[PDB]
This record gives C-alpha cells, structure tokens and sequence, in this order.
C-alpha cells in the first residue's frame, strides 16, 4: 500500500472520539515527498524546461512568443513566490492525475501546480506581463479557478478547445437533422458537452411532404443523437455526453420522458443522451387548476402561424392553438405529466426542468430571441437561433448557437483576500480572452454566436464551504443574506468590467441595444432596492470591502447605457466537478453531499474531508439530504437573482420522499424564480 | 403459519447476476495458481449441476405434489431462481474469468465425474419417487431437497467463501453469497413441510423416517467426503471443507427437525469472514405556497 | 436460435402486485351501473380461473417435457410470473372492489358457467393427454396453450382495456396491461416451441397437423362466441368484442407459423387506446478444378 | 372469399392427375371484370383524364407540354391498339397493387397498363411523337422493362427518384463520415438503395492525431449507417436498406462479419444494413495454399505509402505490407476466413462477395479507378472516386460515386420479335434519358459522376422462362450457348448504340480516352473469338436476325475508335424483383425457385405458377434449389463475359449442403469469372 493512501486512511481511525483530520496534511506531504517529487521532470533552468516542451509538442510557441524570456521568468518567479501547498491530498491528487502535464508515455510529471498556473496566465495576458503577473496571483491565491477545459488545454498544443458546453438548435428538415448529427459529433470530438433542443421537430406521425404518419417524431433523433456521441467519445476516456431538450408542450414529450424508464426497449431507450424539458408557466397553470392540458403537433403550428412552436409565447398562444381547428393536438394531463416528471426524476435523475418563464422574465436579451432550453449541465440560459441548412448546393442561413467559457470564483478565498471587484474582474477579462480565442470551424452557429453574443460563465464554488468555516448554517437566513449581497457584487462588477472592455474595444456584443441593459430595465431592481448585508454578522465578513449602493449602482447603470455591455451574458453557475478538488472547495454554489467523501481510485481506497471540516464546524457542514430544500431553493433563488443565466441546481433527496415531495419541490422552485433544476440526486 | 411470510421473503430477495458486475475479479482471478483455478472452476461447476437439477426437478416436482396455491406459489418461484438465476450466474461467472475451451472442459468433467454423478442419481431419484396422495415418498425427496440445499452446497460454497473472506474474487463472490442466502431459507421452507408429513406419522413410522434420513445423510456424506478430497487435495483445504460441510449437515438436520449428528468443530475464520420511489398524487394545495 | 433472446425479455419485464397502488379505483367503480360492475366481475373471474390452470398446470407440463436446460428456465420463469405475480394480481384487484362474499358468489356463477367451462376443460384435456416422449401429444398441448396465452384471455382483457382506454379503473388496468403484456411474449415463446416441434414432422403428419390447430380454433372460438353474448349483451359491446377476438385468433396463429384465418378488421379506438447447416472444413483440391 | 381469388386457388385442384393451369386466365379475367373495372375511373376523354391528372397533383405538366393533346391521344391509341391482356392472375394483381397510380386515398385506379405505358413512352421520348410510339410498342409488346423506380415514377408529380441504387465511396475522416450518415440519409429519403465502402476507414484501435487506439474502426460506422437508415426510412413506407463494403484484407474484417451472426451483441449487430465482403485474387491464393495470412490497419499503409489500402493492388502490394515494419497487421488464418464466410452465408445468406480481381480483369474503366465495390444488389460494378469532403467553411473535393439507371429486357419477349437489336438501342436511349433527367441536389458526387460518367445499366430477364418455353433445360450446354450468342448480341448492339449516341451528341464519357474501348483492348475476344451459336437447335432460336460476326465486331470496334463511347458502363443484370410479377418473367437470368409460387396476401393465399408453365414443359422449369450450383456458375459466367458490370448472382442451396459445398461453389465461381456473388439461399 503507498504510505499517502495509508496516511489518508488514518483519518477515519477515531482517536479519542475524533476524525484524525490533520493525517490529509500528512497524507499530502508523503505523497508529494515519495511520488510527486521522485516522479517530476526537473531541468537545469526554466529556459531548458521550456525549450523541451515547446519543442517536442507539449506546449504553443505563440502564445510564449509574445514575452521576451525574462518576463516569462519573472511570472513563474511570482507562482514559486507564494509557495502553495495543497492542504489535503485529494487537492494534490486531483490535480497531479487530471490537470498536471505529463510525458507522452504517461510516466513522469512535467508542470507542478505553478507552472500550470504560469502558462494559463501567460495564455490569459497575451503578451502582457503585468497581467500575467495578476493572473498569477489570481490563480495561485485560488480566488478564481479556470474550467476544466480552460485550465487543462491552455497554453498545450495536442489540446481540445476551451469551451466544452454547446447548445444546438435543430431545425425541422433531414438536412438540419444531419446537420445537428455531424456538429454533435465534432463538438464531443473536441471534448465538449453538446446540447439539442428537439422543440422544431415535428412530431411522431406527422407529414413528410404530403404523405402523413411518415415522421419518426423526436425519439428517433434521439436515437441519432445518441449514437452519434457513442461514436465520438474520444478514446472512450470522456465517452460522447450530449443532452436533448423538448418543451413539454411537444406531442412527443411522453416518448421523449419513455427514452428514460427503466423498462423502455432497446429500440426507443438513449443511454448517452440526457434529457431536459422545457416548461412554461401555462403548463404549471394547468395543472395548478387541474385543467386538460393539450400538447401539439409542431408542424401544424407551423404551417398555420409560419413561426416554429417553440419560438411563439405558449402563455399568449396556447388557447389560440386549442381553438384552430388546423392545428393537430393531443389530450394529456398535465398533473399526470408532473407526477410522470417527479417519477424519472426519482428513478433515474432525469429529466433536466427548465422553467422557461422564469428564464424568460428576467431574460436581458429577448429581443434576440427568448432562451428555449438549457445545456448539458443545465445552466447555460442564453439566446439561441435556429440555422436553417440547406441542400449542398445551396447556402446556409446560419444562426446563433450558445456556447460560453465557464470561470469560477472561490468564494472562501475571494472574501478572505478581500478582492470581489479585482477577482471578477479579472476572471472577466480571463474568459473574454478565452472566448476571442476559440474559433469553431466545423460549428458554424457556435462560431458565429461566439463572435457576436461574446457570452461568458463566471461561476462560484465553495458557498457552503465558506459558510461552515465561518459558523453559518447553509439553510440559514444569514447564508442567503450574504449570498445576496456577494452575488449583487458579483454582478456589479462583471457589469462593470463588461462596460469598460465595450468601452475600451468600442464594440458591444450584437444587437445590444435592444437588450435590458441597453434600456435600462435590468437595473431597476438595483437603482431601487439596497442589497446590503441585513444581519450584522454578514455585515462583518464584507468588512473592509465596499459594497456597492443603489447610488453605485445608478452610475453603473449610466456608464452601461454610455458605453454599452460587451457580454450578452456574464455569470453562470456551473456544476465545478473536479476543479472543486484542486481549489480546495465544495462544488458549486450547492450544499455537501458527505462531511467525508470516500472514494476508490483503482485499487486504492481513500477518503476526502469537506475543505476545513473540523469538530468545530462538523455540524455547519450539513450534509444536502438532510436538509430541508425549500431552504435550499430559497438559497439558490437568492443567487439565481444576481445571475443573467442559470444555476446547475442538483435536488438531494432522501429515500422516504415520494414523487409528491419531488413534485413540491420542483413546484416551489418554479414559484420562487428558480429557472433550472439540474438533477434529483436520491440518498 | 409460514408460507405468506416465506412469500414475501422470497419475492424480496429477487436478483439477477447482470446486477453485479464482475470485470472486477479479473485481476484477483489471473493472480491464483493453476491450482486454485481448476478447483474454483470445478467447484463452481458441481454447484451448477445440483441447481440445474434443482431448477429443472425437484423444486417443480415437489411443487406438483404440496396442496395449496400459496404453497406452490412459493416453490414455483424457488424453481425459477434455480435454474433461471443460480445455475445462470455460474455461466456469468464462467464467461468472465474463463476462456470457452475451460469451459468446455469444465461441463465435460461434470458428465464423467463419478461423485457428482452418483450424488446426482441419488436426489434426482428420490424426486422421480415421489407418487401421488403418497406422503411417505413426498417426504423422502423433501428430505432428499434439504439434503442438498442445506448440505450438499457446501462443499462448493466453501471455496468463493474462503476467497471473498481474503479480499479475492469479491464479485463473484458477492453472487454466491445471494445465492446462499436464497438456499438458506429454501432449506429452511422445504425442511417445514418435510416435518408436515413427519408429524402426521405413527411412532413406528417416525422411527423408520428417522433411519431414512440417517442413513441417507452418511451416505451421501461419504460420497462428498471422497468429493472433496478429490477437488481440495491439490489446494491444501480438504480437512477444512470437510469440517464446514458436517456443520452444514448438522443445519440440515435442524431443518427437518433432527437433533446434530456430528460433534462441533472450529471452521476456518476466513470462511466465516466471507459470510423506484412511492408515487404519491399531487393535491391542489400543493400547487400554492 | 431463440431462447436466450426470450429469457432477457421475460427477467426484463420482472414486476410485482404492491408497485400499483389499487385504492383510487374505488373513485370510478362506483359510478359504473350495476351491468358494468356484474359484466366487469365475471371476466375478471373468467381470467383469473383460466390463469390459475395455466401456472398450475399449463406452464408446469410444457417445462416437463420440453428439453433443453435453458428452455426449462424459461418456461420455470414464465411459470412463476403464473403463480406469484398475476394470480396475487388478480386477487387483490378482486379484494379492492368487491367484499369478501360478492367474491365467493362470483366465483362460484363462473365456476358454473357452460361457456367459460368449455373452454377451461377443453385446454386442461389437451395438457392431461400429453404423453412422455411423444412430440405429437406434446405440440397439441403447446397448441392449446398458445391459444389460451394470445386468443382466449382477450375476450375478457376487452373489458379493462375498454375501461383503461377511457380513463376509468386505471390502476386495475394498468395491472391488466402488465399482466396481458407477460402472456403476450408466453404465448409467442410457445408458439416457437410449437413450430420446432412441427417443423421435424412430415408433409402428411404437418397437414394432419394443421387440421388439428385449425379445428381447435373453430370449436374455442364458436364457444368465444357465445362466451361473448352472454357476458357483453348486457353492456352493448358484444359486436366489438368479437372483432377483437378475431383479430386475437390471428396472432395466435402467427405464433403458430400458420396464416391468418379471419379477415383483417379494425379494433375499437377506446380498447386501442388502452393497449447452422453443417459447418466442414475446407481439405484443399477444393481450390482447384 | 373473392371469385378471382377461388379461381386462382384452383390451380392446386389436381384434375386428371394435372395442375389447372388454364384456371389462372379464369383468374385474372375475373379479377379485372370484378374488380379493376369497377375500381378504374373512368373520363369521358383522354383530354378530361389528363386535365384532371395534372391539375390534381398527380402528373407532371412540364413533360406532356413537350406534345401537342393530338401527339398524346395517338400514343394512349398505340397503347390500347395492342389490346394487351395480363396473361395470369399475379401479373395484373403486381401491377395495380404496385405500380398502377391510384387516388390520394388509394381508392380507385388512375392509371391502367396501358395509361403507365404511354406515360412512361412520353417521358422518354421528351417531345419526340414517333420515339415515343416506339417506347409504346417496346413497352406493350413488353420486350424491354424499366425499373422499378422509372417505372412507377415516371411523369409523376409527387414521385420519387428514378433511381434507387447508389454506391458512396466514404473517407478516413470524421467530415466524410458524418457526410457519408448524412447522404446515404437523403439518397434512402429517396427510396434508393445506398452501398457504402468502408474499406478507407481505418480499423479499431488506431491513432487519431497522436491518440493511439482510439478509433472505434468501422463496426461503429456501421451502427451509425444502421440507425441512418432506419431513421430515413422513406416516410415511413418502406424500410431503409443499406449495404455496406469491406475489402477481406481489411483489419476489421472479422469484426464486420461478426455483425450478422445470430448471437451478435446489441452494441455490435446491424439489422438494416447489409454486408459484402470484397476478395482479391491475392485472398483466395493464400487461401489455396494454406499460409498464414495478413489483415492491415489502412490508417498505417496510408501513412506509409500516401495512398488508401483499397487504392493500391492487392497482388502487387501485400508482400511489401507485410515486409513494412511501419504498416501494422495482424495474422489470419485464410481458410479459416473463407470457412466463416460460408457459415454466415449458410445462416444469413450474407457477406455478398465481390471477386475484385475477376472485376478489374475485365474492366473497361481501370484509369479512372479500379471497382473496389458493389451495390445494394451485387450487379453494379463501375469505377468510384472517394471525396474530400473538408471543413464547413473550407471547399470539398468532390469525387465519382457510382448510380446507374436500370431496365431489363424481356428475352422471350426480345426473342419472339426477333428485335435484339431494336430494343436493345429503345432501351439504351430510355436509360440514358433518365440518366440525363436525375439530378440530385444532396449528394454531390453521385450527381457529378451521373453527369460525367453517364453509366446506365441495361439487364435481361425471362432466361428460364424463355429456355423452358423452348425444351432447353437451363444447365444444359445448349442453354449456355443461347446465353453466350444473346447476350453477345446485347453488348453489340449496347455498345453501338451508345457510340451513336457519342456521334450525335459529339461528347463521350468522362476520361473515356483512358478506357479499353478508346484504345481497343476490349474488342479483343470480340474481333477474334466468334460468339454464334454452336447448336443448330440454338442457331435456330436466331433464325431472321443477324448475329454479329467477327467483322461486324471489327467495324464497331472502328466505330467506337473514331466517335467514342457516350456510356462508361451499360449492362447490368439487376434481381427483377417485382417488374418480373407485370411482364409475366422468371427474375433476372436466374433460375426459378419454385415451378409454382405460394404466396399470401392479405388474409387470402395465392398461386402464381411460374410464366409459361405446362404440363409438356414442366420438367424444363427445373427449381433452382435442385439444379446444380456448378452449371449454374458456368450459365453466369458465360452471360457474365459480356455483360460490363455485375450479374445478381444468387446461390440457391439445399439444407443438405454444407460449409465445404458453399466454399466449393464460391471458389469455382471466383474461378470460372464471377463477379459478385449475392446471396445463399437455403431451402
Ligand atoms: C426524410 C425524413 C424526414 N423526417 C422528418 C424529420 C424532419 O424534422 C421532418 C422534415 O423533413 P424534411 O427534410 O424537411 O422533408 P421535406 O422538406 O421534403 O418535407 P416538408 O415539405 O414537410 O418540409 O421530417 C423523418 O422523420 N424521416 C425521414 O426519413
Ligand atoms: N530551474 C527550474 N526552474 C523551474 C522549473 N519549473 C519551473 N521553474 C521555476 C522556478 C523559478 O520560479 C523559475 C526560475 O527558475 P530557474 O530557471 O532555475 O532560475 P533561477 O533560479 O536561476 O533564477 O522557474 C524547472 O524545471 N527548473
Ligand atoms: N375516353 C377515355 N380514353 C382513355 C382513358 N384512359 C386512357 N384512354 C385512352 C383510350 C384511347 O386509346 C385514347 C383516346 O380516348 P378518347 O379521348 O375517348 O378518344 P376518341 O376515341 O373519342 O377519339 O385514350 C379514359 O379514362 N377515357
Ligand atoms: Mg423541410
Ligand atoms: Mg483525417
Ligand atoms: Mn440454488
Ligand atoms: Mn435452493
Ligand atoms: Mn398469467
Ligand atoms: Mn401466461
């Protein structure tokens, strides 16, 4: 047994009633002294090293052409200053078998933690050596951690893209379809997660130029879909993720809920393929009055209004549609849809529900289009427009595909360091670099949409974290009162760093000026409302660091009506799967799911502490199922208003719940804003 | 004032072996000696006889026989998780660790084998016996069916038990040990209904009932010892596995009712280390907040 | 070729009484008239007796004498889902809408009744004639038991299926739906048994064959036919029934290998709405001419 | 019970010891007089039927402006002057179940024998009223066939393509993959059969772009054409069939036979989408010989060499494979690949197998490319260019893939009129019309070679029946010199009529001065050898029409040398499957299977004896199943020496038959000339 495993075992070993936690510290040191060290490739000088790994393919000689050697030097000195140490041995782990540079034979260990931290900067400054320096220190104080993505390809030259959530919108016609197929499987080649929304198909048993019951409906896409990111899995390692999305008032969405039962045939069942459903808020109305609900038949909306389903307000049309005689629909109900809903939720974590209304209400970029469905990870919430690809010899109309880099703020390290305006701003300026840089040439919607939208995801990680380190109950009204307040001035100052690069490039994102910020209505609730800290200990915590006021927030909303906003979007709150490990910090904005996560790693069996989990603090690390989640939907909604695009919102749920509970709690986040739950996660 | 009871039981503990996935076991599997693995192989292989045997036979048989719908019910499902999911998850474990030419051999070793095939001769017999409205030969195949439940297994078992209590081979050994505990309470079932018959019997009859299954428990006892040697001997564990199957034919005895036959020893500590969501409606109030 | 592919689909479609929850029929049961709840009663009664012999006898005998381990383990699970799955179904849809003596009165008109009668001894007759080691004797009980499993239980599967397909009793009908859809796959698994069976015979001994299997067919579906009026008359729907039933024949004979025997007619909208040669190497001088 | 129906049950009621053969007239003459009649609309004009026609979506009006009302009323009066009658039951029950245009509810009849017959004349003519008669006599005296799809199609205004088999060839690329998924999608939209090669592709377990044992080879490219196909499934009409195309040495070669084994896993088995295998010479001599042989990776030869596996010549190329240490291989047993070739064919009746040397030996179109494989039906064998389809923004490299136009001519019928050449040259410009009016506007290569190549394949059916209707028995020598002075007669007059075509026209085929035909190679055996019949009793069946001798071949040779040849493949002898039941003719050149065929429709059986059968003949109509698969090759391999393309060569085999027997009659087809072998049929 390798003596850091054995270290790290002994932390369950109870000595004198208590965790031996302090065993991680020694776990760590003993991995690094008896395998990180033994196993990392050292040179003479810097220069040597980074000879070596430009010359044999493992790093981008343009981007370390734009500084002169001594600048180089001088960033990788500012790493080494801060001589980080990994505070556990999952952090080091995580990072040395994921993110860490190794030999082309997988054998030894080229970067450490700062040279990874050096070259993303570096990737980041683009010639600057000032702002590769502050993106060190960013990075190295871990008060803004990169995406998986990002952090693992930037600066490397065998490297799939930086962006790995891409929506797709899926036109009705075989050649949008086939489209939709071949850009799926070249976005999972690249590694990322591609989503479909599936709303402007038309249904099963609709026409196919004149001849009727022709149409496979959406399932059969599905089916397509689903195959195609079998085959592009790249090696198998990551195999193809993609997600399908309907809105539920689609005739197909029994068969597209059915690709999910657990007794569903191998002829209709997806298994790589994840589901969303979209749900506007005529659909909870239905059930809310036990009405007959009805879905349609999309192409018969269609052809009757000549604008797709989906892209027409069910709140405004959904008794137009009812009453015209030429549109095709279905009888459901929808109170059995729900309890259908809360039942896949309950036995397979499926499917992902988008409250399009709550989306929609609070949408900055309606004029471009409303936000249809989300993504693979359910929480990108932007614009998206359909392309409409043609026949060979033809041109294509192409539209707008969503696709943003995902970046997030260690929340811990952030209020510790005092340093809200200076991480997100520059974390902004990180994934506006990021998204200049990807270039998509085989996506030609994700390409355009990435030009034009400039879309980013600024996320945060390690809420509950810092909330258990600083004697505060995740459920708490306290807890959501300082995510009120951090989140307000998350969003002030990416408003503000959006304004003042659209200011410094002259350029807008596209089609600005019709959206809020350009009007102004996106800051009524912020010229209105002071979002100050209510209880005197979260009033503490922002000590020292100036929270903006109604008036800040007035001349930002003057600076952005001068100069306009370069991001469509800013802030996303991405789920942060394994980055939490490295950051030292708990998944997303979401509450732990164990005090102590045990893990088996091959044949090896290891266990992870909560970051600064302690006796302490043992019982504000509340585990998520055993907490009510009303309060956690109370939190998430919190959060949600300070948020331009989504929360990856997991739903942790005992065993003694039913479907009723599932459904309440879905129900509640629909009434409270919440505008996307990700997944029922069942203990 | 047991069958429901067993019923449920029964219908509670249903499994598949697809559920275990036994990938796992390959490394621990290619670590054993040629040894190990011929003995593991074989044994695995005289378990798969007895339920195909069990599956095919004696469970429906029985079955035809005891009077009542509850009471069939719970033998035909017994049956079933015989032959269509015990002697199945053997193929499973089979075709994982083993290449199709052991296999082969494997299956051809259990048709020339001379114990398995005289243990074989003799349960499946007593279950060709049994004649209609006669108790008395319906009792000797039940005796006959605990007999190889409760005491004829163990011999097989023994080995993945052995191995699951190091750490080795824990996936099938993960399958085994559901497959045991399914015998444990079939054996149980079909000793309650053997003491039924029993207990309907003159003295003298008991008597005679008595020596029947005496003599039948030495008798097959004596063939397995043989069994053993031949299967263990080459693995160092005969004396062992011949301690643990006297403590499971002392089990047996319980089960129909008898008083232990053999005296208590120490069995090896390593063997005994081996051993969707309630949908609730929606109300209106649930629609406010 | 078959039986492995048919053993995944049995396990796979595993399920049990408790997961449907019976009590919210009680919301629709008692607003149907007396004629409904009475036609409903006795084809309840009419499936459940039916069922009975078929996993007490039916599936049993067909397992006893069909060779092969794995056929046997189909046909043991197929056997089970007869005896421990839907006749527990069957009992507690009785239990959740009748009391105790309405059940008992039930039963015995059913168990008196000259159609329903008929038709349970007719299929008992062919099973108590099989003889061991007589194919011939074999394939006419399959027959039989092909006809119970996809033509007989769907003159009385048309009740719940109607009910179903416009909303009442839901809960007993999605049980009705389970349990129609387990005999479904039973009877095109005989079906296949059936057709090997056939398949080994002579032109002369497959003629007589087909004789047999359509001349069974007419004489169930003239007793269908009266089953029908004397159930369905009552609640107007005796026409459509039959309809059904025809249809329902002509799978039966699909399952069988043989072609339809009725004209193809559409079904009530509401009741759909509910629904190896010789492998020889190559010894060279084969490549040469 | 129909009357028609009882009727043509009769036939089975033996009386005086012999079939009713007289009861099918009774049959049919019912079935008309009871029902076509009743269910035929009826106009007071032709003027009114066509008005009517046209304006209600059923004709194309583009094709019958081309004549004057006038033109058209004498073609409907040539047709209806023959006062053709369908000589049996099954005849006219095919075609007014088929191929007869009925209401948009299927209801009533439209069009009779005759109307489809003038249309079909009409649109081949384009505007000509004499060509058109012409088509009329060759169509009613049913001497020459369209296909299926001219057929039924032809003058139809919601019709589908007049072609349906097509043969794409499908790059090492993941581009020309998901373009490969995305036409095969349209061209089955169409109702065509789709052929792929996946020969190009390279095997499982190697690198992409350094990432070694990552590709998933070409069993994932097959489940990826299998759900295509399924999904495109012709609006639900008729189910989606593809063939895909392996060369033997290929690395995956075993793992494509393995999907069509019985016990094939879920994740591997394909069930829409059919396989051959193809085998060059260099296979079957390391076969004969019994050494050891070698599957390549084709990623490593194309490293290797510049150039695709299936690009270069087996016989040539396989020693310095297997002596490159950088082209990576694995060992086979060849004998033990041809055993399992024949155990899969004696279960499923797949691979076809495609004799690629017996191809290419003879094929007139080497220059261009060497035929690497074969259609959906074995018999189309022409030369194809891979395509370079590229990134979205970037220009594709358009290649050749193979679609040719099929009819067949009635041999009884030609040979009764002693009209060999006549409808050989009708026939020639009615293919080369369609082949001139098919565009299609969603598979670029298959439309560019249609332009270029202007390849149709022109067939023959009724050989069985014709040599049975004349006291030949079809193993017999006598019948094979029929076939060798017909089908001689057939290329003569093909490949005239299509250097007269060239002379018109003043343009021949695409790289035509490449071919064999430019420099004379191909009229070799013709100008040397003499192909009249060496029977008197053969020579007698010619008796009024000129067969062409040695001179007449030298003057075409002269001929094709100073105009050129318009067509670069012009006969292929497709299956006939369903146009045989309308023209009263045994499929293809193939022997029958059964003397009277037993078939189901509906709930009612029918019984359609095979066309001509007697009682003075009926042991001429020897079953194919009892016939000898040896004479049968040598009667293919005598029609195949004249015919360019392939012959749908299918193997009829007793249940006695064994693996020995079916490689035995494999390799002495490979040896007596066969091309493609299409499917083992067991009785
Ligand atoms: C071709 C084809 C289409 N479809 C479905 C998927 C598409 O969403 C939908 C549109 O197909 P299209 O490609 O648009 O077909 P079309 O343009 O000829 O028909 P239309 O005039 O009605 O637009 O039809 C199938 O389900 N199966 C098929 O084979
Ligand atoms: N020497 C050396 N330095 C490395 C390596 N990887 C990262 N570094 C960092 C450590 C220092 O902060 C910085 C400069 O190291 P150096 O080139 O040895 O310079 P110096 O120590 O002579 O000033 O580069 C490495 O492999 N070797
Ligand atoms: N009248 C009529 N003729 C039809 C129809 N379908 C095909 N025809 C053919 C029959 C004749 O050969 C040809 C001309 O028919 P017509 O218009 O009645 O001509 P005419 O005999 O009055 O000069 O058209 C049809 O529906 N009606
Ligand atoms: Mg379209
Ligand atoms: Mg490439
Ligand atoms: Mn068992
Ligand atoms: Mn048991
Ligand atoms: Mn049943
Ligand atoms: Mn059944």
């Amino acid at each position: 047994v390798p003596k850091w495993i054995q270290l790290n075992n002994e932390i369950m070993i109870q000595k004198d009633g208590k965790f031996q936690f302090d065993k991680d510290k020694e776990a760590v040191h003993s991995y690094f002294v008896d395998y990180i060290n033994q196993n990392t490739v050292f040179f003479h000088n810097l220069k040597e090293k980074l000879d070596y790994l430009v010359e044999n393919q493992y790093y981008e000689e343009e981007f370390l052409s734009l500084y002169s050697f001594e600048d180089i030097k001088e960033v990788f000195k500012t790493a080494y200053a801060k001589k980080f140490r990994f505070p556990s041995f999952m952090s080091a782990f995580k990072f040395y078998n994921d993110y860490a540079l190794k030999t082309n034979d997988k054998k030894k260990i080229l970067e450490r933690y700062e040279d990874r931290i050096s070259i993303v900067a570096l990737f980041f400054a683009n010639g600057d050596t000032e702002k590769a320096k502050e993106y060190v220190n960013l990075m190295i104080n871990q008060e803004y951690q990169p995406s998986t993505p990002t952090f693992l390809n930037a600066g490397r030259k065998r490297r799939g893209e930086l962006v790995s959530c891409f929506l797709l919108e899926v036109n009705d016609s075989l050649n949008d379809i086939s489209r939709a197929i071949d850009i799926s499987m070249q976005l999972s080649k690249l590694g990322g997660g591609v989503s479909l929304n599936l709303s402007k198909l038309r249904a099963k048993g609709e026409a196919i130029k004149d001849v009727e019951n022709a149409t496979k409906g959406v399932v059969g896409v599905m089916k397509l879909l689903d195959n195609a990111f079998r085959y592009a899995d790249q090696m198998g390692q990551r195999q193809g993720s993609g997600a399908a999305y309907l809105n539920i008032f689609h005739r197909d969405i029994n068969d597209f809920l059915d690709t999910k039962k657990i007794s569903a045939d191998e002829d209709v069942r997806v298994k790589t393929l994840s589901i969303g459903v979209v749900i506007p808020d005529k659909f909870v109305e239905l059930a809310r009055e036990d009405k007959a609900a009805y879905v349609f038949y999309p192409h018969t909306i269609y052809k009757e209004y000549g604008q797709h389903m989906d892209e027409m307000d069910m709140n405004e049309m959904y008794d137009k549609f009812v009453d015209n005689p030429r549109v095709k629909k279905e009888k459901i109900n929808p109170r059995k849809l729900l309890e259908k809903l809360a039942m896949l939720r309950s036995e397979s974590g499926y499917p992902y529900i988008m409250f399009q209304d709550n989306v929609n209400k609070v949408h900055a970029n309606n004029h471009i289009s409303k936000v249809k469905f989300s993504n693979l990870c359910s929480e990108v919430l932007q614009a998206s427009q359909v392309s409409s690809y043609t026949d060979y010899d033809e041109e294509d109309e192409i539209g707008l595909d969503i696709s943003c880099n995902l970046g997030s703020l260690n929340i811990l390290n952030v209020m510790e360091h005092k340093s809200i305006e200076k991480t997100v701003k520059l974390a902004t300026d990180s994934l506006t670099h990021v998204s200049e840089t990807t270039d998509i040439r085989n996506a030609p919607a994700v390409r355009r949409a990435n030009k034009a939208m400039k879309s980013i995801g600024l996320g945060a990680m390690n809420l509950h974290g810092y909330l258990a380190q600083n004697g505060i109950a995740y459920e708490s009204p306290e807890a959501r009162d300082f995510a009120n307040t951090f989140f307000m001035m998350v969003n002030f100052y990416s408003i503000q760093r959006s304004a003042e690069i659209a200011k410094e490039k002259g350029e807008t994102f596209d089609q600005y000026e019709g959206s809020t910020y350009a009007t102004g209505e996106y800051f009524d609730k912020y010229v209105s409302t002071d979002f100050s800290p209510k209880y005197e200990k979260i009033a503490n915590l922002f000590e020292g660091m100036h929270i903006p006021t109604t008036e800040d927030w007035k001349k930002l909303k003057a600076f952005v009506a001068e100069h306009g906003m370069y991001h469509s979007y800013r802030l996303c709150i991405a789920p942060t799967g394994s980055i939490s490990y490295v950051q030292s910090s708990t998944a997303s904005v979401m509450p732990i799911m164990e005090r102590i996560e045990e893990r088996t790693y091959g044949n090896s069996k290891t266990y992870y502490p909560m970051p600064g989990l302690a006796s302490n603090n043992w019982f504000f690390y509340k585990e998520a199922y055993d907490m009510d989640m009303f309060k956690v939907v109370d939190m998430i909604a919190t959060i949600q208003q300070h948020i331009d695009q989504g929360i990856s919102f997991t739903l942790f749920l005992k065993d003694t719940m039913t479907t009723r509970d599932l459904n309440r709690i879905d129900l509640y986040a629909h009434h409270r804003g919440i505008k996307t739950i990700y997944y029922a996660r069942t203990k | 004032d047991f069958t429901q009871m067993f019923y449920n039981q029964n219908v509670k503990q249903f499994w598949l072996p697809e559920e275990i996935a036994l990938n796992g076991d390959l490394l621990t599997w290619k670590y054993l000696g040629k040894n190990e693995q011929d003995t593991y192989m074989k044994v695995l292989a005289g378990l798969t006889l007895l339920d195909t045997e069990q599956g095919n036979t004696g469970m429906p048989i029985v079955a035809e026989h005891v009077d009542g719908h509850q009471r069939k019910a719970v033998l035909n499902f017994m049956a079933m998780m015989e032959n269509a999911v015990h002697a199945k998850s053997y193929s499973n474990i089979f075709m994982t660790l083993a290449p199709t030419e052991t296999i082969n051999e494997v299956f051809e070793w259990v048709k020339q084998n001379k114990y398995l095939q005289k243990k074989a001769q003799m349960i499946v017999g007593l279950y060709k016996a049994i004649q209609k409205d006669d108790e008395i030969s319906l009792f000797k195949a039940m005796v006959a069916s605990v007999y190889l439940e409760s005491f004829l297994f163990y011999s097989g078992f023994y080995y993945p038990l052995y191995f699951y209590g190091q750490g080795k081979l824990m996936q099938s050994g993960e399958i085994i040990n559901l497959i045991l505990r399914d015998e444990a309470i079939h054996g149980v079932y079909v000793g309650l209904l053997a003491q039924e018959i029993y207990n309907k019997q003159t003295e003298e009859k008991k008597a005679e009932l008595r020596e029947f299954a005496i003599d039948l428990l030495n008798q097959l006892y004596e063939n397995e010892l043989e069994y053993t040697e031949d299967l263990y001997d080459q693995v160092g564990l005969s004396h062992d596995v011949k301690k643990f199957i006297r403590y499971n034919a002392n089990k047996a005895l319980m089960n129909l009712g008898f008083d232990p036959y053999f005296e208590e020893e120490d069995i090896n500590p390593i063997v005994l280390n081996g051993l969707k969501a309630t949908v609730e409606p929606l109300k209106d109030d649930d629609f406010y907040f």
